């Protein structure tokens, strides 16, 4: 392997406005909409699972 | 980017809003459990139904007004709010951590929710003890959503507890030593060690009871060799020092108001302040068994548990002995802030050497368990924890949104409050006394006149907290600007203005070590 | 400009999707103990793992590549750690209170003695001393690996942090193996409770001590840490002792003085 | 003879609150000296006051428990 | 205690290494050794139905709610006993 | 960058001190009134 | 039983009643005094026009507050342990008698001599006989030798409950698995009441005791006739 | 009757070389169950096992000791 973490200061320095969890490029953004549609989706879903067990099923 | 700063914070003030917020709608809900509680009691008979629904009410009544009311509200409202300014920081140690902490509340609360909507509820007391919260007499997912409540609110403390340590530690101007910093970031970190301590062991227990009743272990049931009482000792390491973290950022209030009221630049005796604060911290993890004087232990361990409870009173006397020696010789300013605080030193009082009286593990075995217990964790909470919360709510409003609440209105509040309370727990010592238990939803009827006078009381209440609401947008509506307040010279989170700019202290404070 | 030495951390959505991954996980372990199905707690064991992925990585980013890790914010991150750690060994503390109270005072329904009636306890000098002196050699290894980075040595800081690695993954294999192995299960009475729920937990300590190493042997690769700054190797290391000490205890009080 | 017993006396190895074991001992006590007895031919009004003592003091679902344990074969005690 | 070695003189990254492959891996490589030697299944012992023990208060949220985790059939009875 | 002053650091409007009216009925109201159709629905299942 | 308005304890039926209503008295007055003296103190610092705003020092004044409440629970823990450790006093009883919690209700066992044992249920509001107490009241109670000291012990077969009898400072924790010891001892004959003092479940508020303290050779009838 | 002793058989509680235990455990498990039945009237006889156990493996000279120490009041152990 070969030192490599210049570039990476690079990239992450350059002044493009992103916040850090975005900075990486596309893929981040990518990871992001899956985590957070995973995150908001479980909880609609934990939601309705609520709703569910309210009720008897006698 | 109202997603990006209500949701993506790592601002220590919006995240303080949000706890305020957070715990202002927690209140509510809990004061609608305490009028439910007082309606069923309101006169001899049953209106809603049996101990069950009776204690589901009783139960959620409890953790509500602990763990989303009062404690996010002084720790992580009050707390991030002001912390960082009274020392200078530009933020939180780790004010992306400090985020989570927060949002993990609302999580915790859907779960306390959930579980009084599934099956019959969780009916076993804020304590939880088995076997009545065991899996066979209380069946069904209700407990373990209880649980899984009580563990999302512990790491929300637990990593609020390490950034505040750490914050008050490592991020003073270099020439602060701790001797230093103001009163009330003392009794953050004092709380925030009782609370990194204590949580684990609660956390502990509660897992245990997870899982005798969903993976046959049986720590807590003796047909496996366990004891129920196991469970007592874990709950209470964690139960005593937890209500002295409800009280002590509320002591840390209480040393502002009074020394701002009363035209000074600073509270009597600093450092026996901070050695008060210590020292009840400290006692506070070797009394815990004072609540558990008619289990069945040994008379030694007994007078033990009597005797360092006791103590406590020393420390705790010299807090309000120079609260007192603050007022002395002040310009007292009458505001609605002081008004609060001077209950607060009165009332608690009163509450604290009713807790002296069951300290004595002879006469505990007569008041365990009777609405003497009730009243006196009443003075030292719905009289103290919430004057402390009302008194600074009050005195920091105009800081944290940049207007005045109306004075008048503010007074009228403390007048209906103060009413509300003392008839709704006053009369709680009398049926104490004479044997009426705890968690009954009737009673004999030689108790009648003290609980229809206390149920009253808890309706005078409700006017005020109602009051409250309207006093808050009346605020809100009106829009009178804040320009100039006095003793900024000691009182250094008032010196960024009303409200202070998102980004404060990004040049530190200049401070001479000489 | 500030003219402070702190980060001022970026507005970030993992703290938010890390709350929700805790309800979904928790909410999920209801389902399954209660509605037998494991649907929610799968959604929230994968967003628990994308967070922390997503949160460690942007910590490295901030520091590793931003510079924002001046000493003062690396004083605090290790007053951060240390408190952690504390808050965990009280965590332990409350098992070792539970296995004292029902092991000094076996109560009639074991037979009034222990270990209780039925229950044939491990060798301590078998298996569980192998483990022993297995953490015991990591506790080693990962000093040599901490001296190869001060002093700059790159092959032997891998070199060491691999075999403490190992060490603990054969720890791993060996108490995996010796779960299978056991004549006691967890149901077995307050002994088994005890037992696997303690020796459980602090297994799971040392996987996630082992995968916490794992990330700083892949940061040492590709050269995250100088010789003197790498703050996220020190707190592996301190989790790491922290590990081995909670297993000295156990295997003291349950393993040999509880037998 | 030697007995007119009222109840079980105050016994100094059991003095606190907690009677569990002083129950426990002499229930065990009682089988383990009738079984002595009607072992190596001799009588079981020796174990007389064990039986009165354990009696006195153990609740009587304890007591059924134990005895159901001891004729299952599953009793967790030394007799 | 202090031992019965010595160094001290200036503990580095030579004198840890030395310490992983001179006392620490060969103490590894012994336990081993006695490990995978005292081993051998032995002969489990006879079932006795104790109330104690085989708890049973809810049945577990896997397979047919009555086997542990890690079962293993050569080892573990069921409350009922052993298995075929 | 954020909105500074007061009424603008906080998550909700006090624009119009009747919307404002609104929300904080329907904030403070729907947590005083949860409890009660929580013990509603706890009645009406049996 | 308590009566309407009662402002403090219920009248002490054993001497040690009597002893915690006086240590009772004894700390109520320093409550009192001191809960007065600091609203007291309130009001003097609050009244006058008079400052002093410069540094007070207290290194002093802290001596006297710090000894103080030190002397003064030293006064409170005396008698306080005293009654402790005389209720712990070994005082061999002439009669045991055991009482099991239940969910919902309290059975008991005399088995010194014969194998007695009942149950003992709350009187329902609509079957209570003319001048009978609401929710205090069983079909069966616990019939005991006045003037004689008795040895209590209390468990349970289900969940925790606790056995309390206020007038005579009764209250032991009933714990399944676990036998709890309590000596009562009552200087007169009659109905003493008391109430489970540890949440059960559904009917906690409804599983109340009553103890009937008559002399010895109605206790003997009373006995045999229960066979 | 059940007897036709040779010697003291193995006894699992003490199978170590130091059997010093086993002697002084089978002395005083004599002379507590003698104690026993000279006591609630019973038979001695029922004793025999230990007796014979104790008198095979100690030495004359404990016997002796132990005995004019029960006699002077000085015995150590618990009978
Ligand atoms: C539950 C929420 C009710 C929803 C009602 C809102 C409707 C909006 C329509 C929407 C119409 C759009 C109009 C937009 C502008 C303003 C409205 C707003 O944006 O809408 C939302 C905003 C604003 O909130 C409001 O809307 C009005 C609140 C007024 C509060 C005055 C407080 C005065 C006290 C002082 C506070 C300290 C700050 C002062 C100092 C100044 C700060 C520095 O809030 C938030 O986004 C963050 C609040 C987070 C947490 C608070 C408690 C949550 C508890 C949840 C647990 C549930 C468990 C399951 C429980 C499930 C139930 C069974
Ligand atoms: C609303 C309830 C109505 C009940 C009225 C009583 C009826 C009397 C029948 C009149 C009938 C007379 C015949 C009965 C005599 C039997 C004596 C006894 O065996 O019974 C013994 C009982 C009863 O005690 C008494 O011997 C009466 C004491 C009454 C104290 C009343 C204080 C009232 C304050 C004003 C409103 C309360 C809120 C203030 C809070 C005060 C802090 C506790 O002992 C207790 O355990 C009760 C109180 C316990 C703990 C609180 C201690 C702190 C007191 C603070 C003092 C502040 C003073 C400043 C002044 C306070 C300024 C605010
Ligand atoms: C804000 C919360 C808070 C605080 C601060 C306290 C403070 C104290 N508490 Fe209280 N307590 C609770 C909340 C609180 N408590 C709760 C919630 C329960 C019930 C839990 C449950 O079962 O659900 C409870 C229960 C409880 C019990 C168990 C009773 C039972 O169940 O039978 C006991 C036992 O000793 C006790 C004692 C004390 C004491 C001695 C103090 C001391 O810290 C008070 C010290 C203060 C003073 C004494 C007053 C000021 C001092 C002076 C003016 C100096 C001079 C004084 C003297 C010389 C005496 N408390
Ligand atoms: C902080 C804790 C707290 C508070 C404030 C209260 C307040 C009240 N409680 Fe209490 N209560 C408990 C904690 C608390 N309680 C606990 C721990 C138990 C025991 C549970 C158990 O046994 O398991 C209990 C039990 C309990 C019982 C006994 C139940 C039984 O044994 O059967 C009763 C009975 O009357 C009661 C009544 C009330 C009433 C009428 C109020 C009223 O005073 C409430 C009035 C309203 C307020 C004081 C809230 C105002 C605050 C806000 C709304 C925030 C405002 C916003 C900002 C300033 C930002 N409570
Ligand atoms: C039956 C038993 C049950 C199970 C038991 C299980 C396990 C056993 C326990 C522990 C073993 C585990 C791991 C040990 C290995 C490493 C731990 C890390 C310590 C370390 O290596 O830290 C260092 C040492 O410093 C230091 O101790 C600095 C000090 C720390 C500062 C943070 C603490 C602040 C909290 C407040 C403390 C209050 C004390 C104040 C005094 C009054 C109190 C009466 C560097 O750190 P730093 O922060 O820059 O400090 C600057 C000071 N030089
Ligand atoms: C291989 C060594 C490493 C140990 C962990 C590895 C795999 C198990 C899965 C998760 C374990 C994590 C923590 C421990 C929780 C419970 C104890 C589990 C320890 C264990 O694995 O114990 C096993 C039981 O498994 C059981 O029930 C397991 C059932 C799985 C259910 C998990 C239930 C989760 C409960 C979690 C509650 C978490 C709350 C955490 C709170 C943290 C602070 C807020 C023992 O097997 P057995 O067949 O009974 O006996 C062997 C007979 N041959
Ligand atoms: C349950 C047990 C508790 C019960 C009772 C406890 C109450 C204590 C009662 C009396 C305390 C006596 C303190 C004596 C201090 C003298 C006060 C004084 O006068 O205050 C100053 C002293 O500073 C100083 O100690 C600092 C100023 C005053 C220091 C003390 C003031 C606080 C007193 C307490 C306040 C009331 C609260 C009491 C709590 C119960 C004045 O300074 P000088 O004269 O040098 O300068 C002035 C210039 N000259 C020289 C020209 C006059
Ligand atoms: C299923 C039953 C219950 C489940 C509940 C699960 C609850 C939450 C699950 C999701 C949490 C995972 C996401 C990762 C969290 C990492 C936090 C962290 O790593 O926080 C760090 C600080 O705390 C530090 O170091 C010191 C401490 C590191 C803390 C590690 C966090 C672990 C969370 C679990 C805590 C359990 C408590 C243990 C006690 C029993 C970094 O601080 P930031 O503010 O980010 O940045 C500051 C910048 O200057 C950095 O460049
Ligand atoms: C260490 C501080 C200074 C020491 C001063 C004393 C304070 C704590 C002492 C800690 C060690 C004590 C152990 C001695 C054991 C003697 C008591 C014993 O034997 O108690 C047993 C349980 O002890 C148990 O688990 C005891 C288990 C622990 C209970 C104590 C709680 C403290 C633990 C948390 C502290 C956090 C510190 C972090 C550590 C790194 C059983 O119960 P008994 O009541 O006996 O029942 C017998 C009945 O049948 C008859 O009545
Ligand atoms: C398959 C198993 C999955 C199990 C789930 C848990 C899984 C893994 C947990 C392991 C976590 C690894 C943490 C990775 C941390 C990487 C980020 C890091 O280490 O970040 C470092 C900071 O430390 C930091 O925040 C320190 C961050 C502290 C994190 C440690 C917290 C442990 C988490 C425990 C959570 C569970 C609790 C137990 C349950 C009861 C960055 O600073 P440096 O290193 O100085 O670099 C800078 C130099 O390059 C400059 O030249
Ligand atoms: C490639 C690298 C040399 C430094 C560099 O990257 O330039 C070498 C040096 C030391 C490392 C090795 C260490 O000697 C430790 C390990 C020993 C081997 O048996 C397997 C791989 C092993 C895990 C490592 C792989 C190897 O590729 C490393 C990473
Ligand atoms: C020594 C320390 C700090 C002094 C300083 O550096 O300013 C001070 C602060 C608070 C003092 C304590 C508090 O005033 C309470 C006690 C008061 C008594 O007068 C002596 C002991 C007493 C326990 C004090 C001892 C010591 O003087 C303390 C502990
Ligand atoms: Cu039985 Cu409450
Ligand atoms: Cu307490
Ligand atoms: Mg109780
Ligand atoms: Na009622």
């Amino acid at each position: 392997f070969e030192n490599r973490v210049a570039e990476k200061q690079k990239l992450f320095q350059e002044d493009n406005g992103l916040p850090v969890h975005l900075k990486g490029g596309a893929t981040d953004n990518i990871l992001y909409r899956v985590t957070m549609t995973l995150c908001l989706g479980g909880t609609l879903y934990s939601l309705y699972c609520l709703g569910w067990a309210s009720f008897p099923h006698k | 980017m109202f997603i990006n700063r209500w949701l993506f914070s790592t601002n220590h003030k919006d995240i303080g809003t949000l706890y305020l917020l957070f715990g202002a709608w927690a209140g509510m809900v809990g004061t609608a459990l305490s009028l439910l509680i007082r309606a069923e009691l309101g006169q001899p008979g049953t209106l809603l139904g049996d101990d069950q629904i009776y204690n589901v009410v009783v139960t959620a009544h409890a953790f509500v007004m602990i763990f989303f009311m009062v404690m996010p509200i002084m720790i992580g409202g009050f707390g991030n709010w002001l912390v960082p300014l009274m020392i200078g920081a530009p933020d939180m140690a780790f004010p992306r951590m400090n985020n989570m902490s927060f949002w993990l509340l609302p999580p915790s609360f859907l779960l306390l929710l959930a579980s009084s909507m599934v099956e019959a509820g969780a009916g076993t007391g804020w304590t939880v003890y088995p076997p009545l919260a065991g899996n066979l007499a209380h069946a069904g997912a209700s407990v373990d959503l209880t649980i899984f409540s009580l563990h999302l609110a512990g790491v929300s403390s637990i990593l609020g507890a390490i950034n505040f340590i750490t914050t008050i530690i490592n991020m003073k101007p270099p020439a602060m030593s701790q001797y230093q910093t103001p009163l009330f970031v003392w009794s953050v970190m004092i709380t925030a060690v009782l609370l990194l301590l204590s949580l684990p062991v609660l956390a502990a227990g509660i897992t245990m009871l997870l899982t005798d009743r969903n993976l046959n272990t049986t720590f807590f049931d003796p047909a496996g060799g366990g004891d129920p009482i196991l469970y007592q000792h874990l709950f209470w390491f964690f139960g005593h020092p937890e209500v002295y973290i409800l009280i002590l950022p509320g002591f840390g209030m209480i040393s502002h108001i009074v020394t701002y009221y009363s035209g000074k630049k600073e509270p009597f005796g600093y450092m026996g302040m901070v050695w008060a604060m210590m020292s009840i911290g400290f006692l506070g993890f070797i009394v815990w068994a004072h609540h558990m004087f008619t289990v069945g232990m040994d008379v030694d361990t007994r007078a033990y548990f009597t005797s360092a409870t006791m103590i406590i009173a020393i420390p705790t006397g010299v807090k309000v002995f120079s609260w007192l020696a603050t007022l002395h010789g002040g310009n007292i300013k009458w505001s609605p802030a002081m008004m609060w605080a001077l209950g607060f030193i009165f009332l608690f009082t009163v509450g604290g050497l009713t807790g002296i009286v069951l300290a004595n593990s002879s006469l505990d075995i007569v008041l365990h368990d009777t609405y003497y217990v009730v009243a006196h964790f009443h003075y030292v909470l719905s009289m103290g924890a919430v004057f402390a919360i009302m008194g600074g709510f009050v005195h920091w409003f105009p800081l944290f949104s940049g207007y005045t609440l109306n004075d008048t209105w503010a007074k009228i509040h403390f007048a209906i409050m103060f009413v509300g309370v003392n008839m709704t727990f006053f009369p709680q010592h009398f049926l104490g006394l004479s044997g009426m238990p705890r968690r009954y939803s009737d009673y004999p009827d030689a108790y009648t006149m003290w609980n229809t006078i206390s149920s009253m009381g808890s309706f005078i209440s409700l006017t005020a907290v109602m009051l409250m609401v309207f006093i808050i947008w009346e605020a809100f509506a009106s829009k009178r600007e804040v320009l100039t307040v006095d003793l900024t010279t000691t009182n250094l989170e008032w010196l960024n203005g009303c409200p202070p700019p998102y980004h404060t202290f990004e040049e530190p404070t200049y401070v001479n070590l000489k | 400009h500030q003219t402070h030495a702190y980060h001022m951390v970026n507005p970030s959505p993992w703290p938010l999707t890390g709350a929700l991954s805790a309800l979904l996980m928790t909410s999920g372990l209801t389902m399954w103990f209660h509605f037998n199905s494991m649907t929610l707690l799968m959604i929230g064991l994968t967003t628990n793992m994308l967070t922390m992925y997503q949160w460690w990585r942007d910590v490295i980013r901030e520091s590793t590549f931003q510079g924002h890790h001046t000493p003062a914010v690396q004083k605090g991150l290790r007053y951060g750690m240390i408190l952690f750690i504390i808050s965990e060994v009280l965590f332990f503390t409350g098992f070792f209170w539970a296995f004292y109270h029902s092991s000094l005072a076996p109560t009639p329904e074991l037979g009034g003695c222990w270990p209780p009636t039925g229950i044939h306890p491990l060798n301590p000098l078998e298996v569980p001393l192998l483990n022993t002196s297995v953490l015991l050699a990591s506790g080693v290894s990962i000093t040599w690996a901490h001296h190869s980075l001060m002093e700059g040595d790159r092959k032997h800081m891998l070199q060491a942090l691999f075999i403490t690695i190992t060490l603990g993954v054969y720890f791993t294999l060996l108490q995996a193996s010796e779960y299978y192995e056991a004549p006691f299960t967890i149901s077995d009475g307050v002994y088994g409770s005890t037992f696997f729920v303690a020796t459980g937990f602090h297994g799971l300590h040392v996987i996630i001590g082992s995968t916490f190493l794992i990330v700083c042997f892949f940061r040492q690769l590709k050269f995250h840490f100088t010789s003197n700054h790498h703050f996220g190797f020190e707190a592996a290391a301190w989790y790491w002792h922290f590990v081995d000490v909670v297993w000295l205890f156990l295997y003291v009080s349950i393993y040999w003085w509880g037998s | 003879k030697i007995k007119n017993y009222q109840t079980a006396p105050f016994d100094s190895r059991f003095p606190n609150q907690n009677q569990t074991r002083n129950c426990w001992q002499n229930y065990l006590d009682f089988h383990r000296c009738e079984k002595a007895m009607t072992a190596k031919g001799g009588d079981v009004s020796v174990c007389e006051w064990y039986r009165r003592v354990y009696k006195s003091l153990c609740p009587i679902s304890w007591v059924s428990t134990w005895d159901d344990r001891r004729a299952e074969g599953t009793f967790p005690g030394k007799i | 205690a202090s031992a019965a070695k010595g160094d001290h003189g200036g503990t580095g990254a030579r004198t840890w290494r030395f310490l992983t492959f001179g006392l620490a891996l060969p103490s590894v490589a012994l336990c081993t050794l006695n490990s995978w030697l005292h081993s051998g299944h032995r002969e489990r012992p006879a079932f006795i139905p104790y109330h104690h023990l085989r708890i049973r208060t809810k049945p577990f949220s896997w397979g047919d709610g009555n086997h542990t985790f890690f079962h293993n059939p050569r080892v573990n009875p069921l409350p009922t006993g052993y298995e075929k | 960058h954020y909105e500074e002053g007061p009424g603008k650091n906080i998550p909700f409007s006090v624009e119009n001190k009747w919307r404002l009216l609104a929300m904080m009925t329907l904030f403070f109201g729907s947590g005083f009134a949860a409890p009660f159709f929580i013990v509603r629905h706890q009645l009406l299942k049996k | 039983m308590a009566y309407p308005m009662q402002l403090g304890f219920q009248d002490a039926t054993s001497p040690i009643m009597e002893e915690l209503l006086h240590f009772h008295d004894h700390t109520l007055m320093i409550v009192f005094l001191i809960s007065s003296l600091v609203l007291y103190i309130i009001s003097l610092m609050l009244t006058t026009k008079l400052t002093h705003t410069s540094t007070m020092d207290a290194q002093e004044v802290e001596t006297i507050w710090t000894i103080l409440p030190a002397i003064i629970l030293i006064l409170i823990a005396l008698p306080s342990l005293r009654i402790l450790y005389m209720m712990d006093e070994i005082n061999n009883p002439s009669l045991t008698v055991k009482t099991m919690g239940h969910q919902w209700y309290w059975s008991y066992e005399y088995t010194d001599y014969e194998d007695l044992s009942f149950d003992s249920y709350m009187i329902p509001t609509s079957e209570l006989k003319p001048g009978e107490l609401r929710l205090l009241e069983v079909d069966n109670r616990v019939v005991l030798p006045m003037e004689m000291t008795i040895r209590m012990l209390v468990s349970s077969e289900d969940v925790l409950h606790s056995w309390a009898v206020p007038s005579l400072g009764l209250k032991t924790d009933a714990i399944p698995g676990r036998l709890n010891q309590t000596t009562l001892m009552s200087s007169r004959p009659g109905l003493y009441y008391g109430q489970c003092s540890e949440i059960c479940g559904s009917n906690h508020s409804f599983m109340p005791i009553v103890l009937e303290l008559v002399p010895l050779k109605y206790f003997e009838k009373w006995s045999a006739s229960m066979l």
